[PDB]
């Protein structure tokens, strides 16, 4: 007739004990930003990052996330987050994204085809506009080959358009690949400068260095419960285990791909995980004609 | 300062065979009593490894290509081997890793260095008091900028020349993947002098560093012995001592690894060595019965 | 006996396949994603299994 399943009694969250905060101030509140042809990369690790702020505040122009949903970034633990900072034009904001080929994408900064991160961009016209023209920002236009993802080129050599090799003369059919942006307050919105940061994070089996601002609860054993071990969500029964983990090991997969053992972050204990009880349910009847007992 | 060593006689290189060596734990998951197939950079079985022996004066410090990875095995009795440098050009124009185990402690510094032509660590021996003290540090001239630095806790070692046979073998695997310098290590007591032992011992991960630099060349560092017996200047008044090490290179291969009940690798099958190994891969077993197999 | 065990082993091992989705675990897809974006990948997993 049906199936029988035991239901969880409670839920438990076990996240590492780090009180440090992530230096978002350096990233977004920086007085100066580098050029697009040489973007700036920073690593953020061993800190707590709150993505609820910087999403409902500062009125960021574009907040587009690929592979994750922003509401869930509070509930996720990440490994080795990177921040890439540069300054581009308004229309070029479209070009920096998965696919979406463009001159910036082709010759300045290429995002990987498989991307899991959030691109944030805001309008900094007032800061980066000079009445005489803000010429401190430069961009690349002529490169021999398309850039590989997450790569930057700083080579400044005279580009050879056709024959007659330049040999450093910058003559006919010889142009400098680097050109200076001209930014002034009296310009169109599309031509106004924009400041862009790209947050890219890797989901790995390695212990999660960065974790959301989510509290922890006490451990419970021998009962069907939900568990949230470092973003690993499951339902089952936890028991003490005699498995002999080596110090670098953190999980256990048994023969299939499913996890069967785990290491409690705070107390460094090995816990065996077993599924809750399930089975079929059958009804034995002598026939409605004879009786209604079962 | 930098001094070009002299009184060194060049000899043709020597080659030996690696008999089932260079197997490490691929990931951090725990598995027990299973046969697991892994595709990764491994040292192929029964392969040429270049063998260097410092004993002419045989000052064996040649710069070697890094390639995709390195398997370095040193048979040591007097701690002659100290450390390594890893650099694309090593001329202070391109930044270079240095991992040096000096008398006080291990020091892992990624800093632009003006490396000397013949880097080494000159340890001086005094006759009036029988002791060895490191005095010359000829690794580099100066450090322009130090993006990454790390000094470990102090410790003391004998640093005394031994007139016996080689008693310990130290195996290391160095890789650069995803901007990560991974070092796997192990040590085994063996009495062999000039032959690489024929046995199996897995290498546990030792450290994963976020160096993130481009490496295409590396060099070893030796402990130079100076005493009253050797007369001359820094370039001539020295003796090499007795030491031996072996260098092999990693290649992308598929391996079948056997885990025991304690979750330790005990045996491995190289998949593309010969047809019988291929049948063992296909059947997922270490024993094959009589018959014909696709 | 060997044939029955082999069939069951293939059936269980088949759960690890992506079938084109981002991952082979439903609990990971349910997080990290909103329902309109999660439904298509859950569909791919359903079809394969
Ligand atoms: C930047 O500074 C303002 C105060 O001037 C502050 O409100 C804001 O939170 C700061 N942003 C970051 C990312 O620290
Ligand atoms: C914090 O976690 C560490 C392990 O990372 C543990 O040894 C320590 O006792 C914990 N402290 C608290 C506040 O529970
Ligand atoms: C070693 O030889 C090189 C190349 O001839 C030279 O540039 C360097 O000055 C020499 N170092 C000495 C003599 O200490
Ligand atoms: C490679 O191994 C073979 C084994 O017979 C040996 O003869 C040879 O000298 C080694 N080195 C090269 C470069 O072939
Ligand atoms: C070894 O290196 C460390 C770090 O540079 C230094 O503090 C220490 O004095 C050095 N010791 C020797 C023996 O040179
Ligand atoms: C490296 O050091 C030189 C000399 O002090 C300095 O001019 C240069 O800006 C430094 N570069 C970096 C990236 O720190
Ligand atoms: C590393 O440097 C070498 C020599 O300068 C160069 O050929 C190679 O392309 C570089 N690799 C990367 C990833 O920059
Ligand atoms: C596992 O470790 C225990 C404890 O040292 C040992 O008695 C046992 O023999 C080991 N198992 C194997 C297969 O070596």
């Amino acid at each position: 007739t049906s199936n029988f399943r035991v239901q969880p009694t409670e839920s438990i969250v076990r996240f590492p004990n780090i009180t440090n905060l992530c230096p978002f101030g350096e990233v977004f509140n920086a007085t100066r930003f580098a050029s697009v042809y040489a973007w700036n990369r920073k690593r953020i690790s061993n800190c707590v990052a709150d993505y609820s702020v910087l999403y409902n505040s500062a009125s960021f122009s574009t907040f587009k996330c690929y592979g994750v949903s922003p509401t869930k970034l509070n509930d996720l633990c990440f490994t080795n987050v990177y921040a890439d900072s540069f300054v581009i034009r308004g229309d070029e904001v479209r070009q920096i994204a998965p696919g979406q080929t463009g001159k910036i994408a082709d010759y300045n900064y290429k995002l990987p085809d498989d991307f899991t991160g959030c691109v944030i961009a805001w309008n900094s016209n007032n800061l980066d506009s000079k009445v005489g023209g803000n010429y401190n920002y430069l961009f690349r236009l002529f490169r021999k080959s398309n850039l590989k993802p997450f790569e930057r080129d700083i080579s400044t050599e005279i580009y050879q358009a056709g024959s007659t090799p330049c040999n450093g003369v910058e003559g006919f059919n010889c142009y400098f690949p680097l050109q200076s942006y001209g930014f002034q307050p009296t310009n169109g919105v599309g031509y106004q400068p924009y400041r862009v940061v790209v947050l890219s994070f890797e989901l790995l089996h390695a212990p999660a260095t960065v974790c959301g601002p989510k509290k922890s609860t006490n451990l419970v054993k021998n009962k069907c419960v939900n568990f949230n071990f470092n973003g690993l969500t499951g339902t089952g029964v936890l028991t003490e285990s005699n498995k002999k983990f080596l110090p670098f090991q953190q999980f256990g997969r048994d023969i299939a791909d499913t996890t069967d053992a785990v290491r409690d972050p705070q107390t460094l204990e090995i816990l065996d995980i077993t599924p809750c009880s399930f089975g079929g349910v059958s009804v034995i009847t002598p026939g409605t004609n004879t009786s209604n007992q079962v | 300062q930098c001094v070009n060593l002299t009184t060194r006689t060049q000899l043709p290189p020597a080659y030996t065979n690696s008999f089932t060596r260079g197997v490490y734990y691929p990931d951090k998951v725990f598995r027990s009593s299973v046969l697991h197939s892994t595709q990764d950079l491994f040292l192929p079985f029964f392969s040429n490894v270049t063998w260097f022996h410092a004993i002419t004066k045989r000052f064996d410090n040649p710069v070697l290509p890094f390639n995709d990875g390195v398997y370095f095995a040193s048979t040591e009795k007097s701690n002659i081997i100290r450390g390594w440098i890893f650099g694309t050009t090593l001329d202070s124009k391109t930044q270079s890793l240095l991992i040096v185990n000096n008398a006080t402690n291990v020091v892992i510094k990624v800093c632009e260095f003006q490396f000397c032509n013949d880097p080494f660590l000159g340890v001086y021996y005094h006759k009036n008091n029988k002791s060895w003290m490191e005095s010359e540090f000829r690794v580099y001239s100066s450090a322009n900028n130090c993006t990454f630095e790390y000094v470990s806790q102090p410790f003391l070692m004998d640093l005394e020349g031994k007139q016996g046979n080689f008693k310990n073998l130290r195996e290391f695997v160095f890789k650069n993947i995803d901007g990560y310098f991974k070092i796997y290590s192990k040590h085994t007591p063996i009495n062999l002098v000039r032959d690489l032992p024929q046995g199996f011992s897995a290498l546990e991960p030792l450290v994963d560093l976020p160096i993130g630099i481009n490496i295409t060349r590396f060099q070893t560092l030796l402990a130079l012995h100076r005493s009253y017996l050797t007369p001359g200047d820094s370039s001539s008044g020295w003796t090499a001592g007795a030491a031996a090490y072996y260098v092999g290179y990693l290649q992308p291969r598929t391996f079948l690894l056997k885990y025991n009940e304690n979750g330790t690798i005990t045996d491995a099958v190289d998949c593309a060595l010969d047809p019988l190994s291929e049948t063992k891969c296909t059947l997922k077993s270490f024993t094959v019965e009589k018959g014909i197999y696709q | 006996v060997n044939q029955n065990a082999q069939a069951l082993n293939t059936l269980v091992k088949q759960l690890s396949s992506n079938f084109g989705a981002i991952s082979s675990v439903l609990n990971d897809i349910l997080s990290r994603l909103d329902p309109p974006e999660a439904e298509v990948q859950i569909d791919r997993l359903i079809t394969g299994r």
